[PDB]
């Protein structure tokens, strides 16, 4: 009869065919914007773990401190005194709490110190004859007493004298010394002559290769932590065999020593993400991401072993044939 | 599909086939049955795994780079930093979009190809003992129980055994 | 073409087929005839239209950028501003050169494909009632009027109807 | 009792050649150009807002050169600078001119807002025969040239908080006299100074006495500077001489506007892509007209022609 | 490749064949012989040479550029300089990796295709006088001497001469 | 027998070569061709392009006129080579934005110099130094003129020089920074120096910087070099009342395809259209792995060291042996 499951005794039917699924997934091709296959895999990473994992690279939480403030030695950043990192994290809630300053080419110094990956500092016996040392301010309280940046030495008149300061300090080491120094811009002529005797200061930090000369700039600025004066930070890099020399007849904010510069693979990143015990070879401001996929849509800013940032949030790679379902109606 | 087998001369796929990607469905003197072909299935999966190996878990290490977000307005040099990053992102976005387009077109084509290869392989085994009905189906012109179908699936089917019987049913 | 149908076992194209890309020409007891196959034509066109839609009118929106022509000589950073733009243009020029090459090699292979698909499809319908002469032509071994030919083009040709007549003509002489 | 059924493909009298992976030239039934190589010849104005600078550079229009007064509160998607543009006010330079030009151009607006700066002990609104506004001596409309009142020029100490929620652009400068007699005549003090500062940043400038080349009667010069003051912050200006004071602030937008150099005519038409040569259509993916572009533009490439095949291989009789 | 002739239904290549890329082997009444097919051979080579033209001696001329090595540390504008060059190199590295990949995949698929084309061209000539044995081999069903084989190789084999002989051998 | 078997096939080789594909990491083909240039000749070929050996000189010292660099007085080049062994043996100096100036001259590819008759009335000229010995005389940079006080006083200098040409002039000038105020007064009278090089488009004021530095060839003082480009129609002007190291003239600025490169490789005769620091390379392959720093018609630098392009079919050898 018609439900006979066999063939007609002298023949047989053999059919060749392929599998299919009830729920395919759409992928893009050269000819088709959307064409359905049996399945696919996502090539774009668009989800973050939500936090910065810290077991892979050494991540250092700056907390209330920028990398520059930690370097200069802002009292409340004294816990970052001799530290190092693969990645330094700067928070949006960070703040400065010492004497108000500006750094010409702030971004470059930040980069230089960040790539080096270390704040290891070494003091040096700079002989400052004829001047008062360790100047302090109420805008920079270490404890309840007036103080200053810990890596800087605010020099002022000793009695009736502020001589032409003439100091050397050679680099007999096998690495580049980074020296941080500055100049004080006072608020008024009366204050300039009071602190430095001379009417118009000067600062000349130099080596055999390079030199920088800076002149103070009298005039009141906005009040910041009770102070109308300002300080400008500059840097000088001294190579092995070379020799630092500092000359000044006024307004010098001198260095106490050098920072050790390394050729490094370290960096700095701005993020408010929690840092936690987990493992991930790629960090973004949003948090860590896995790096199984070749691309990512989380953030163009990344550190580590990361997928490449693209605009697309999804790209599907077919891992199966065209899906041609059995039932037209389900 | 470029060989016109999948979504072509084969009307549609089989949802009941969970043991393979390609295979056979037959009717004979014992009943109707289904069986996967592991060799064609494996060929397709291996080529697709090759693509995955080329693309999955392949990432460079980068460390300090440039800034890409800015608090203040600066002008010339910030323009350049932004243009550089914006140029790089556009080129990588293009690479990914094209990588996926080509690979998917190829994937569809090579699975269609393995379906066509399987038919052509089977056709060669049956020689003068069967005819193409269409729809990827062969009518075999001799009695072929489950052992006989299995010998075709194993590639041990000797067409000479049934040739005379078959020819006589094909033409008479 | 990778299947060797177009510019292959089919010797040339029909300039006088103006209502389709692929099609039939036949001779039988009613005369000669020609007809476009709308299905294999439409396949090729759709794919080509797809290529177009992913290449055409997919333009970026771009506003303020960097400067690219300069009055004064400035040195270091102008060097960089030119090197960047030069590096970009060279890269996009490669991409466009390659894209076209790839898409065109493919357009040729998929058009060659549709021709071969139509052939094999037709060969399957005819079954034991025809042999392949070459040149893309089938010799059909039975009386096959325009309706019979129309049924082949429709894909409703019932080969059992003519099988007896056809097998008799093939194994004659 | 037999029939012939031949299968085939179409063909066209004269096809067109294309490049493949394996061929330099292979003939197909049709193809389509992918490089836009011709331009309309003029800039179309009914798509984006285009502003003809005419005889004025963006910077001059900002500063307030009398002959650029027409631009006072203007805004644009694209500002066009002409090669016949010129300056016709006091001679001036702007250290990092390109950056100020970029910043203003991107903001896309000269929306200025005067502010009551309290300049006491000086005479304001200085003028020059090199910057005539009508028959009278005048100066840049957005700049205020201060000189001594009576017999003195005090140490000016003026401030202005930013209570808005947008960044304020302040344009200022310093005057460089042509002699020591001129310095003391206008400003009393033998050495000038201008310190414009915020809580985060500062800029100090000393003038530089001595003559320069002759420009519209004057050997003196001014140098233009700017300060961007953020919301919550505060502008302070301290100076005991040579200050060319600001009158207010420009409003900075984070806009999608820009500036472009072109001598192309501007006319009624439609096209979403602008180049120095003129507007171009954007139907094609690439172009070869100019790397300088604004709007929805094809990507610039070196090749002037790339044919994409839209048909099969053409094989005639 | 994608047609499954080379490394497919043809078991392996012929090291002995030195005068061409594709060809014929045969046994018959005059013993056995080998001969290369020149049209098919030339078609593959012309395609492959085509690719070489797109890649060989296609070089750009560049002059003054940007500095790519550095003595001192400078920070910002040196970070940008190194990042630009680094960005450029990875993109060209990718371009190179992908070119070689797509080309070699395509070189394999087009040389396989030519093998198949040659097979289908021979199949159409022989018409009803032969059957496909498998292994890329035909069983011709009549006394086909070297002159007869030569005609197949030359594309001038007239099947109507041998039809009634061979048709009789296949079905009796 | 009265049948026959006709078999088809393809050629093969004993040992083929491995290549990458879409679906296969390694797959054997009959033949392939290398697309990455890995090795170089080892010498810089000086036959296609004009290659000029700096030897002990840098491009900048040559431009200024360091006594030992007087060989390069009036010379041009496609590619200027700088050696790691080069030195400065004249007055100790620095240059703000050194790299830029080096790049501008390098690109121009020429040290063509036209002297001009600047008049410096009230001041003594051609000042020398023991750090900068020409022969055995206290000399100076050949293109710069060190001005000092004429016995009694040093007046406000004011000298002009208009551009009659149809091309840009490159003026090189500087300013001296003394080691003490007793010097500043001794040499230039005024306790406060100042230099103002202005044009009808632009201006630069530089102020000297008194104070001692480390001794370089005996000298505690220093010089800072500057430059001013001048356009057709535009008029150069130089105001100064001290410390001016005046220019003797201008360099012509060509817009050219020239450059500068750092290398310690031998320069020798050979055929090559592409130059690297390692030596010249052949440009038949599309890519290269030798050095990202290149000049001339060069393959593109990539990170890979080998990339095989298939020139034949899938090699399937016969296993019967
Ligand atoms: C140049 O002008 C400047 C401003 O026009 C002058 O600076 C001003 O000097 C006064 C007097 O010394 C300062 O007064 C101080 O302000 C702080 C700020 O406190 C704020 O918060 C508390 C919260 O309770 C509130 O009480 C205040 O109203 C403020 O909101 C006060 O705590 C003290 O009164 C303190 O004395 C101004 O701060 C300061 N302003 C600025 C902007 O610098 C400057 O003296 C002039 N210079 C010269 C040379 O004449
Ligand atoms: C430092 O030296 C400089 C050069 O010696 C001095 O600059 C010159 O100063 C005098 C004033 O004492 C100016 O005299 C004026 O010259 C213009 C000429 O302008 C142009 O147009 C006219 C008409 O077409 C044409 O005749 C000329 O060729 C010019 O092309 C006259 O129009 C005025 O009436 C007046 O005579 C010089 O213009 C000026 N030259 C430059 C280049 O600056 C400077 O004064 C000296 N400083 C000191 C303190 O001594
Ligand atoms: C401010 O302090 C500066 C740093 O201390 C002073 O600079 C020093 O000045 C003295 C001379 O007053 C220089 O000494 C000379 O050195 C040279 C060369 O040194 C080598 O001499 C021989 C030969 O090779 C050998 O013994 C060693 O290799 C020496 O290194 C001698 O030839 C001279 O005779 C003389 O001794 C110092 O070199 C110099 N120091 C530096 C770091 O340059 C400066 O005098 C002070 N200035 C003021 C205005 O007060
Ligand atoms: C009139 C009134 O209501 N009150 C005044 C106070 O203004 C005055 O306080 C002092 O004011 C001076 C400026 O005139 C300084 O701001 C000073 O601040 C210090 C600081 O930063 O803490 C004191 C430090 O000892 C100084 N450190 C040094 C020299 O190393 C430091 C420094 O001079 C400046 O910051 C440089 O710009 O300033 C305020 O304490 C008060 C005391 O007067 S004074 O100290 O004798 O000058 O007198 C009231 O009448
Ligand atoms: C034959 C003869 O020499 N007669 C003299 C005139 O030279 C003298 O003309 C003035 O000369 C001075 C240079 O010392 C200026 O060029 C001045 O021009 C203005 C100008 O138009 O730019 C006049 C403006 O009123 C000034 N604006 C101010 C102070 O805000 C402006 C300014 O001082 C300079 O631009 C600053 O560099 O200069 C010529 O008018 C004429 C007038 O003498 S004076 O002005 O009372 O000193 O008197 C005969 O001496
Ligand atoms: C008293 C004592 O202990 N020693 C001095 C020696 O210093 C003096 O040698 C001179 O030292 C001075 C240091 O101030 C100079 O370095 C000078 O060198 C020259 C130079 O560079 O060759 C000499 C040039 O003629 C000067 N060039 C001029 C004026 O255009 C040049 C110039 O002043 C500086 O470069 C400016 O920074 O300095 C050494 O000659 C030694 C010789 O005596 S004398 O003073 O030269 O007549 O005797 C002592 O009294
Ligand atoms: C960051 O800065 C805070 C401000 O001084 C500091 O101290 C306190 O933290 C919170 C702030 O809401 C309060 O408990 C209180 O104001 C402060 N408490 C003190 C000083 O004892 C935070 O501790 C700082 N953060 C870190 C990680 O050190
Ligand atoms: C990585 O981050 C974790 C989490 O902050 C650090 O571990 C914490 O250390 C503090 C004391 O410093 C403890 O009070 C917490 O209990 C610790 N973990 C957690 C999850 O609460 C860890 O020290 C960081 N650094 C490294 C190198 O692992
Ligand atoms: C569009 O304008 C640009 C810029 O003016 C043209 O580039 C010039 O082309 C001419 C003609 O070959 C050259 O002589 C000049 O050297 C080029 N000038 C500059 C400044 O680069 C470009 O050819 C124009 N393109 C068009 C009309 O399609
Ligand atoms: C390329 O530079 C080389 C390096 O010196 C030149 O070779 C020598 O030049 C000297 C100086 O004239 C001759 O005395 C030698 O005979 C040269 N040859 C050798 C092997 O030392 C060479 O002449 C330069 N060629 C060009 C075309 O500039
Ligand atoms: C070409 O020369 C460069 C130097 O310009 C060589 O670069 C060095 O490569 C080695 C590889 O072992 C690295 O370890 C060094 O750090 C590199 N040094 C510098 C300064 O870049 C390079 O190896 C040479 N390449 C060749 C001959 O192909
Ligand atoms: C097709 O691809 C999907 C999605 O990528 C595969 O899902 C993964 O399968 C592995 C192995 O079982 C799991 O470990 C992963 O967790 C899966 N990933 C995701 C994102 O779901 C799936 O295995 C493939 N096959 C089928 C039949 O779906
Ligand atoms: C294929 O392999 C090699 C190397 O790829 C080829 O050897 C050369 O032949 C080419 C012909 O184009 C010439 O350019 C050179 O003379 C040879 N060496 C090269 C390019 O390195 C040869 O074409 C083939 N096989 C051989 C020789 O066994
Ligand atoms: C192939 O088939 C022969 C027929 O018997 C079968 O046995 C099992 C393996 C089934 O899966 C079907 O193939 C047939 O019903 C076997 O006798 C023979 O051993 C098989 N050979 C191989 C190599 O698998
Ligand atoms: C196709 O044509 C044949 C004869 O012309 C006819 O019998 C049949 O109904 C047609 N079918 C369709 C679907 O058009
Ligand atoms: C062929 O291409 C042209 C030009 O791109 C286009 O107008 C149209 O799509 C086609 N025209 C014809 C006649 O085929
Ligand atoms: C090819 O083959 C035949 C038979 O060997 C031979 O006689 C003839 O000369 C050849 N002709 C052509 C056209 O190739």
């Amino acid at each position: 009869p018609d439900q006979n499951p066999t063939s007609g005794n002298n023949t047989a039917t053999l059919c060749l065919g392929h599998h299919a699924v009830a729920n395919g997934t759409l992928v893009k091709t050269i000819t088709d914007d959307q064409i359905e296959v049996t399945n696919a895999t996502e090539l774009v990473q668009s989800i973050s773990i939500g936090k910065i994992c810290n077991n892979s690279y050494r991540v250092l939480d700056g907390r209330n401190c920028t990398l520059i403030d930690a370097m200069l030695g802002d009292p409340h950043c004294d816990d970052f005194q001799y530290e190092n990192w693969d990645l330094f994290i700067e928070r949006s809630s960070a703040f400065s709490n010492c004497y108000p300053y500006d750094i010409p080419d702030y971004a470059s110094l930040r980069s230089i110190v960040a790539s080096s990956g270390t704040l290891e500092f070494t003091a040096e016996g700079f002989t400052w004859t004829g001047v008062t040392q360790n100047g302090g301010s109420g805008a920079c309280k270490r404890g309840s007493a007036d103080s200053f940046f810990s890596r800087l030495n605010w020099l002022t008149k000793s009695g009736n004298s502020y001589p032409i300061l003439n100091v050397t300090m050679p680099n007999n080491k096998n690495f580049d010394k980074l020296y941080i120094w500055g100049i004080h811009h006072p608020s008024s002529n009366k204050e300039q002559t009071k602190l430095y005797i001379q009417e118009s200061g000067r600062v000349t930090v130099s080596t055999e290769r390079s030199q920088q000369t800076v002149i103070p700039n009298i005039g009141s600025r906005p009040w910041v932590r009770g102070q109308s004066g300002r300080i400008s930070i500059y840097w000088t890099i001294v190579k092995p065999g070379d020799i630092l020399m500092i000359n000044s007849n006024g307004n010098l904010v001198a260095p106490r020593g050098y920072f050790k510069l390394r050729t490094g693979k370290s960096s700095v990143m701005r993020s408010d993400a929690l840092i936690d015990t987990c493992v991930s070879e790629c960090i973004t401001p949003n948090g860590s991401i896995p790096n199984d996929k070749p691309f990512q849509n989380v953030n163009k800013i990344t550190y580590g072993k990361c997928p490449k940032y693209i605009r697309q949030n999804t790209l599907k790679l077919a891992t199966g044939m065209r899906n041609v379902p059995e039932k037209q109606i389900r | 599909g470029i060989f016109g087998a999948i979504a072509g001369f084969i009307e549609n796929g089989w949802e009941g086939m969970v043991d393979g990607w390609y295979g056979f469905r037959y009717q004979n003197s014992e009943g109707t049955g289904q069986a996967a072909d592991l060799k064609s299935t494996q060929a397709a999966i291996d080529q697709i795994n090759g693509k995955l190996n080329r693309v999955i878990e392949r990432t460079n290490e980068k460390f300090h780079q440039i800034e890409k977000e800015f608090s203040e307005v600066e002008g010339r040099i910030q323009d350049l930093e932004k243009y550089v990053e914006d140029t790089k992102i556009d080129l990588w976005s293009y690479n990914a979009e094209l990588l996926v387009a080509l690979e998917n077109q190829h994937t569809i084509d090579l699975t269609d190809a393995e379906m066509n290869k399987l038919f052509e392989k089977t056709r060669r085994q049956l020689r003068e003992n069967a005819e193409d009905m269409g729809g990827g189906c062969f009518k075999i012109y001799h009695k072929c129980d489950n052992a006989c179908i299995g010998s075709i699936r194993n590639g041990t089917y000797d067409h000479y055994i049934y040739r005379d019987e078959a020819l006589n049913n094909r033409f008479q």
